[PDB]
């Protein structure tokens, strides 16, 4: 999940624009 | 400012920057 994606691991707008409603 | 390790305060900040008037869900688990 997000966890991983962008704390664990270095974040992007490409993924952090995969939680906006 | 996305580029980056986002924990915690720092990754809802994003999100919240990123998504604007769309909002956001927060899903840790």
């Amino acid at each position: 999940g997000i966890v991983e994606q962008c704390c664990t691991s270095i974040c992007s707008l490409y993924q952090l624009e995969n939680y906006c409603n | 400012f996305v580029n980056q390790h986002l924990c915690g305060s720092h990754l809802v900040e994003a999100l919240y920057l990123v998504c604007g008037e769309r909002g956001f869900f927060y899903t840790p688990k």
